[PDB]
């Protein structure tokens, strides 16, 4: 079983999805779970540490979510962190990129919670968690 | 003779006729309460005994401790078959 | 555009009882629920015509029954939820509008081409999208109300909207038992689903009336029906069973009863006489014209 | 026979049946108070005897001391098990 | 209705027949495991429904969720009934 | 042989039952013209068949032609015999 | 209700009951360690609640806190208690 | 074991308790429709079985295939007979 | 018996037409059913993939249905995807130039699902499906 008090960082441009993403979260028995507004808060929360997964949008402002994907794989403390991918629009070729990028996973917006949890169960068997 | 008990263990219902007659019915609705009908069997002739409307035999009436009777007097056979068919 | 699936193949008799499940499940089927879920498709599919301009096609998916827990975990999010009141029915119903359904009745409404479909980003509606899907459920609740009059007149009257399934609290409890009915709306080359989802405890009452599909009936033809029936039963045929008494002993000895054992037996004042075992009527014994025969005294009303 | 005053330790109820017979529901509307109902079964024959509603022996009434009694006459064997069965 | 009400409170058994044919004892011992015996009631007509052997109604097969049943067509009715029994 | 032709020359009736159940009188009452019934028989099983009310034999429904019709499967035997009369 | 007091001073004891099934003691023999019973009642339908051994409800099972829970669903009723005798 | 199969061919009722309580009459006054009753047994522990209301054996219950069953477990035995007696 | 999972791509300029070809469709056990407007439209889809069999219609804007089989012939991934082609008016110089172009079936409207049924049951017959 994946470790309960793992830090989740949930980063979106709308605080109702954050939140909605946070109660799913604690419903799946996660509870420490930070919210970022854009990729620069994103970067400046990681910068404090102790984050051991990531839940980003893939359109934000002032960064999207595979400049702020790159950051996280270019920084050597932060390249194995896991790191789940929330869109709008399923692009192949956004989906390519993110895959070259380092995605560990992909969610497609509207989903439903069994679709996140297997999302979730998926990341954690392919980290060994 | 299993089959023969086999096909034994079936109720069936037994019919005895007073006799038979034929009329109009015109005359049959000439007939009221008190109104008499005469039979085409003489009084005292055996009466028919049927199994599920099937004549098999004829028997006389007899009254049993307050109940009535039929005494079984006389079965069939092709010979009787065949007169009572021709009768 | 790929779906999760084709994103995963590129990226890569006997059970023990819980009495936490609530059992009282409805194994028959619910036809009438089903008739009337149809009536409502169509007195809908006309007011979305109406509204829209437009001809929709609504096509009615299994009424599937399954605990609470697991309809809201297959609610995708976010959602606009509706919380609505089954009167004089106690409890309250959900209509739950896809954000796709919104999205293109927004599009119909303001004269989207419906070219350009546009993707959820998980914010909430603005208050002109509020306002559309308020009408939207007004005219679901007037057909819902409508299709239910043939079979029990119930009136639907709306509560809130909310976003959130845990906001709704339609359930005491988690696994709860729920009647979730799916709705698949086509407009067009668009697409889109809502859901309507009643608890059975706000239908156990009228689990009868639910079950046997009906309709077509009448006042004095099925009165004369009745009463023709009722005639012709009449000339059934009923063993009547009388039972002297009753003995409370042991199987032992049963098995030490021989010729000429007497068992003492309380004498009872009346006799009752069962019909199949179900009583009947209560008289005292008695031998008319050389047989047992019962004077009846009382009748089991 | 351990097992078998083991089930014996069970108390079971016994029902004596004065008659049976049919009627039709019509006739039992037509039943008052007073009114009259023959049974199939002949005056003074051994009366069934049931235990939990099965059929298992025979027995006469009988008056002990100020109450009612049957007296065990006769059990049954597959014989009269059949024989009642087909009666 | 207070009579109604009294013999409501009464269980009672339901039949329903596929039909009604008539045959020789002999015919029935040549049956044998997939013989083939055909019914007087032509194919769709509405079965007999009867009452504890008595006939009330007729009613026509339907298959309801996994199970069998009977729609309720028409009462027996008097004329219908003494045709039948004339047949 | 002799006996079985003597049977042999007499008319009987044959009765296939679609199936039984057990319901309230309060239940018929609620019945109205479209009401469904269950019945206790699983749907395709072997129908019975009854000689003047005496189940003898089971089958299953065919149709020949127009015409309903029951195929002979099986004779009753004796211990389903007892075990159905039991039910 | 000043009888009602009279008697509310006084305890009582009530049973649930799971279900009710019937079988023979050479079953009963046969059943070891591990064996299975099936009960006549369907999952799920309320349980009978009963007082000094008299049914006059019906309840549903609910786990309270960590202890079993019976929750009052309706009372016997006339017609339902009758219906439960015959069975 | 004659006497082993006289006594087999008798139907017996078998009877499953959830558990057991005790309480006051005013306290069972104040139960309304949705009051919990707490049960002495502890959730879990296998459920008395009685046949014609004696206890013989214990069981757990399971599901079959739709219906509820109880599983045997363990029978009485006698100083637990006792001591259930004396509770 | 054809796979039931089998993507159909339905190609028409009237929307109602489509719509009645995907019910019967549905009808026939067939779920997977997607709509196109034009030639343009479909081409466009069919770079995408997933479609194991096509319905279009003959006259359609921008492009009709003899080019449109033209160009899924000329594609060496799509040269072997069935077409089925449906059109008002049956001229034996345009069946020859379809059936040249490689065309797998012919419908004339109006037609009953039967001669769908048939049609479709012929295709699948003659491409071992």
């Amino acid at each position: 079983m994946a470790d309960k008090e793992l830090k989740f960082l949930v980063v979106d441009k709308f605080s109702t999805m954050r939140r909605i993403v946070r109660n799913l979260l604690k419903e799946l028995g996660f509870n420490n779970v930070e919210e970022a507004e854009d990729g620069v808060d994103a970067l400046n929360k990681l910068q404090a540490g102790g984050f051991g997964f990531i839940i980003s949008d893939w359109n934000m402002p002032n960064m999207d979510g595979l400049e702020l994907l790159k950051t996280i794989r270019a920084d050597s403390a932060m390249s194995a962190l896991p790191v789940l991918m929330v869109t709008a629009e399923a692009k192949k070729e956004n989906i390519i990129a993110a895959a070259q990028a380092g995605a560990s996973g992909w969610v497609v917006k509207p989903f439903t919670a069994a679709t996140l949890e297997e999302k979730l169960n998926k990341i954690f068997e392919k980290l060994g968690m | 003779m299993q089959d023969i008990d086999l096909i034994m263990d079936i109720p069936v219902k037994l019919t005895v006729e007073l006799g038979r007659t034929r009329m109009t019915i015109k005359e049959l609705l000439r007939l009221t309460q008190g109104s008499v009908v005469a039979l085409d069997g003489l009084a005292g002739e055996p009466l028919d005994i049927l199994i599920n409307g099937y004549l098999i035999a004829q028997g006389e009436v007899v009254v049993v401790a307050d109940k009535y009777g039929v005494r079984i007097t006389d079965i069939i056979t092709p010979s009787e078959r065949m007169r009572r068919l021709s009768r | 555009i790929l779906s999760q699936a084709e994103i995963d193949a590129l990226l890569n008799d006997i059970r023990p009882y819980d009495p936490n499940t609530q059992r009282r499940v409805v194994r028959e089927r619910l036809q009438a629920l089903e008739i009337i879920n149809e009536r409502f498709a169509r007195q809908f599919r006309m007011g979305l015509f109406n509204l829209l301009r437009r001809s929709p096609d609504i096509t009615v998916g299994a009424i599937r029954i399954q605990p609470y827990h697991e309809f809201a975990r297959n609610l995708p999010v976010p959602t606009n939820l509706n919380l609505i009141h089954l009167k004089p029915l106690r409890g309250t119903g959900l209509v739950v509008f896809s954000p796709s359904l919104v999205f293109i009745a927004v599009d119909n409404l303001f004269g989207g081409d419906g070219r350009f479909p546009t993707k959820v980003e998980g914010r909430e509606f603005t208050h002109t999208e509020q306002r559309v899907i308020n009408r939207m459920l007004k005219l679901a609740l007037e057909g819902y109300s409508d299709a239910w009059k043939a079979i029990n007149p119930l009136e639907v009257e709306y509560v809130r909207s909310e976003m959130q399934v845990k906001f709704t609290n339609i359930t005491t409890s988690p696994n709860d038992i729920v009647v979730n009915t799916p709705f698949h709306v086509e407009i067009g080359n668009l697409t889109g689903e809502f859901n309507i989802c009643l608890p059975f405890s706000m239908i156990e009452p009228l689990r009868e009336l639910l079950v046997n599909p009906p309709l077509e009936n009448s006042r004095h033809e099925d009165q004369n029906w009745r009463d023709n029936l009722v005639r012709q039963v009449q000339h059934s045929e009923l063993e009547l069973v009388a039972n002297f008494a009753d003995i409370p002993l042991r199987l032992s000895q049963i098995l030490k009863l021989k010729p000429g054992d007497v068992l003492p037996i309380e004498k009872p004042d009346r006799i009752i006489a069962h019909v199949d075992g179900v009583p009947v009527l209560t008289s005292q014994y008695g031998t008319v014209n050389g047989q047992y025969a019962l004077r009846v005294e009382h009748l089991i009303n």
